[PDB]
């Protein structure tokens, strides 16, 4: 209910109309990440037969020289905060209208500035689907986010179970 | 500098609501009685549908249920600041869109009116009192018993009972 | 089980981003503006204020990490020694 009707400008709109939430393009991708890591399930009946690293048993392939910490965690983890400081250096360098330094005057005209750089541009429609990620990612997301241990063996009776717990 | 009589829309409403889920209240008793059978406390766990599967639980039976409810009751506030349900019943009753003596502010005393075909909720008032209070009696007697009325030959005369707690 | 030198590894992560500009440029300290001697007056006081620059290594020495973070801290220290050990020296792998 965060969005129960407020905001204005700058931390109102401004920081939110598509940024924030153009920013949350990215909230929806990593969650297309996370829903192009989980779907190993999804489909059942598959042919997985087996790698992918599973449950700790030695790593990417041994190294001739011990494993740089241990374990196949800080191999993969201490690199990624620091490469992909390619996208958002280049995300804060942006600015609407014109690009050219911190030059003369253009506050505002008729025109009126412009809108989030990258606005909606139409497609009023990234965001009917963006808001229904956040709601799923944050929502029914707790089916397994309470007690998360097994897996899925339905044998018959209903549904939902309340409190409990 | 406001004086006396105002609130406009309010709790007129509050009253039709009560006694009209006071009225659908006593819906909840009726059956029990003509042929009486089955009633009390009950737990009812209401009227219960086939024989195949269910068991004591199946999971609550209610709070899935009040979620359709509630977005379908929050829209009688989406209605009592800024009028608007088409068929325009209760916010001040119908006959379309009068009422609007009270509407538009200025009650003071005001009884109102609506329904193109004849009368009114008028002789629906009262039994939206007697309904309401009726509840009061319904639920005041349990703590002490649960049944009506026989005949003359030993009920209705009250003979030996245990009274309140203490 | 503690990795311990995780994090001094972590750490001269960063004043190291410290070793910076004591090279290059012009002098120390931004040479001393203000210090001793005192500040126009300045005055209310007083300043400056920037959230203008946090570039100019953000790139290039945050690659100091993985210096003797790298190679010289888990993988034994610089091998390719030798210059001058005989009263003493060695140095000899702890590890
Ligand atoms: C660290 C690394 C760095 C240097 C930044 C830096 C920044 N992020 Mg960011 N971010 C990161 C990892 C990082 N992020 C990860 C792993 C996620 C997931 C995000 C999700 C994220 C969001 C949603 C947003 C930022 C935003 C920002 C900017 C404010 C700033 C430039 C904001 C722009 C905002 O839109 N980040
Ligand atoms: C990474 C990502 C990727 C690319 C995959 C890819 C795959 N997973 Mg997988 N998985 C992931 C994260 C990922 N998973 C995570 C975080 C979990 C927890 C799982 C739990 C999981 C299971 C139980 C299964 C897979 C399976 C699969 C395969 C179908 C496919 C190779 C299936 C083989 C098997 O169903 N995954
Ligand atoms: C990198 C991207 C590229 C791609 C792949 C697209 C793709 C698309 N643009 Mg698009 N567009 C682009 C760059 C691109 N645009 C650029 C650079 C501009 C400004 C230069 C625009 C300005 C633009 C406009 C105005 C519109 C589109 C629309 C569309 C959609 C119509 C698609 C269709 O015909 O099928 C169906 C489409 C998927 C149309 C749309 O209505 O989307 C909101 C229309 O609005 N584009
Ligand atoms: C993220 C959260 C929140 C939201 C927005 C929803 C939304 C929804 N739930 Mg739901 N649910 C929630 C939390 C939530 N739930 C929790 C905590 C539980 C307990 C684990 C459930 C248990 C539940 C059940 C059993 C059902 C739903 C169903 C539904 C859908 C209703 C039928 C419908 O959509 O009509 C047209 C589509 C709807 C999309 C119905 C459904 O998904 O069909 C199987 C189903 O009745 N929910
Ligand atoms: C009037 C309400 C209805 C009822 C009867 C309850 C009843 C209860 N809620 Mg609950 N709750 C409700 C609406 C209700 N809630 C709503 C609307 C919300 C938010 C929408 C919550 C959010 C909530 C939370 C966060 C919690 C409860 C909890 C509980 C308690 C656990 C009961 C127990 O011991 O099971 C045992 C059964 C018996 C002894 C049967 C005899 C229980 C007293 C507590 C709980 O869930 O338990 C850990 C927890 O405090 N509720
Ligand atoms: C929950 C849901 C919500 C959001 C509301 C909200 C409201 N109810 Mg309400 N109500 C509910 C369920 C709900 N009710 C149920 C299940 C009953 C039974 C009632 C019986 C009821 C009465 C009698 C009245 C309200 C009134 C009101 C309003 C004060 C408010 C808009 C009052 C106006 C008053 O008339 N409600
Ligand atoms: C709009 C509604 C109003 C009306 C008109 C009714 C009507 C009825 N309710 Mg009811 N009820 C209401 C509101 C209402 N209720 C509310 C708000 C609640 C919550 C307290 C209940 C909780 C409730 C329970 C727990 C039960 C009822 C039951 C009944 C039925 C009495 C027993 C029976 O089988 O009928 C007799 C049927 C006939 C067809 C008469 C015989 C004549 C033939 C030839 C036709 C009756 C159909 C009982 C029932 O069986 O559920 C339907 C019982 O289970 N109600
Ligand atoms: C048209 C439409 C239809 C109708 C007849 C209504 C009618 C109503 N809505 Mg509503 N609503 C609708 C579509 C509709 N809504 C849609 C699509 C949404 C998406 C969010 C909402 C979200 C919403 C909320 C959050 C609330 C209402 C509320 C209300 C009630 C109070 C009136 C109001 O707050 O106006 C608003 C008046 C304005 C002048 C809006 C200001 C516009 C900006 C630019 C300022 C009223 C019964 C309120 C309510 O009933 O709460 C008890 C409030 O809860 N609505
Ligand atoms: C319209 C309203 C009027 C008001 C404002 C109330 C208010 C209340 N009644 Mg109540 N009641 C009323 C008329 C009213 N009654 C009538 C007319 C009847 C019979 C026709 C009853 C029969 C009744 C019963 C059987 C009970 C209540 C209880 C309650 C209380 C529930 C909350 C509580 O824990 O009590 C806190 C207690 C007090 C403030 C002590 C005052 C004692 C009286 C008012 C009750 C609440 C104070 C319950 C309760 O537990 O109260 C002890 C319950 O026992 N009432
Ligand atoms: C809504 C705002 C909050 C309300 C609080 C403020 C109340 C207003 C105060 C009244 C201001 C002065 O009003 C003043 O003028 C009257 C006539 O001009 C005078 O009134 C007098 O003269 C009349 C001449 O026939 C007599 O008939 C009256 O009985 C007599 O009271 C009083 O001196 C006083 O009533």
């Amino acid at each position: 209910s965060a969005p129960g009707d407020f905001g204005f400008d700058p931390l109102g709109l401004g920081e939110v109309p598509a940024n924030l939430e153009r920013y949350k393009e990215s909230e929806l991708i990593h969650c297309r990440w996370a829903m192009l890591a989980v779907p190993g399930i999804l489909v059942p009946e598959a042919l997985g037969y087996g790698q992918e690293w599973a449950a700790l048993p030695g790593g990417q392939a041994t190294y001739l020289g011990n494993p740089v910490p241990w374990g196949t965690l800080p191999t993969i983890l201490a690199i990624e905060f620091l490469a992909i400081a390619f996208v958002e250096h280049q995300r804060s360098m942006e600015k609407d209208p014109e690009k050219k330094k911190y030059p003369g005057g253009a506050f505002d005209p008729l025109g009126y500035s412009k809108d989030p750089k990258k606005l909606e541009e139409l497609k009023v429609k990234e965001i009917k689907n963006g808001r229904l990620a956040l709601l799923a990612f944050v929502g029914f997301c707790v089916q397994q986010s309470a007690y998360p241990g097994t897996g899925p063996l339905e044998n018959l009776a209903t549904h939902l179970a309340d409190p409990w717990h | 500098l406001a004086e006396d009589p105002e609130n406009l829309r309010w709790f007129v409403q509050a009253e039709l609501v009560n006694g009209r889920w006071a009225m659908l209240g006593v819906a909840g008793m009726l059956l029990p009685e003509v042929f009486t059978s089955i009633g009390i406390i009950n737990v009812p766990k209401w009227y219960a549908a086939g024989k195949e599967e269910y068991f004591a639980s199946s999971s609550t039976l209610f709070v899935i249920e009040f979620i359709l409810s509630h977005y379908v009751e929050i829209r009688r506030w989406q209605d009592i600041k800024n009028p608007g349900s088409v068929n325009q019943d209760p916010i001040f009753k119908q006959y379309s869109l009068p009422a609007g003596e009270v509407g538009y502010p200025g009650g003071i005393f005001n009884p109102l009116n609506f329904a193109p075909t004849l009368e009114a909720k008028e002789k629906e008032i009262a039994n939206g009192r007697l309904m309401l209070a009726f509840l009061g009696f319904i639920i005041q007697h349990n703590v002490t018993g649960k049944g009506p009325f026989d005949n003359l030959l030993q009920h209705i005369s009250d003979p030996w009972h245990n009274t309140i707690v203490q | 089980p503690s990795l311990v030198i995780s994090l001094s590894t972590g750490l001269s992560l960063f004043l190291g981003r410290f070793v910076f500009f004591n090279f290059q440029r012009e002098n120390m300290a931004k040479q001393v503006p203000e210090q001793n001697g005192m500040s126009h007056f300045e005055a209310g006081d007083t300043r400056a204020k920037e959230y203008v620059s946090l570039l100019k290594s953000n790139d290039p020495v945050g690659f100091n990490i993985v210096d003797v973070l790298a190679w010289g801290s888990i993988g034994h220290i610089v091998a390719y020694y030798i210059l001058a050990t005989a009263s003493n020296g060695y140095d000899p792998s702890f590890f």
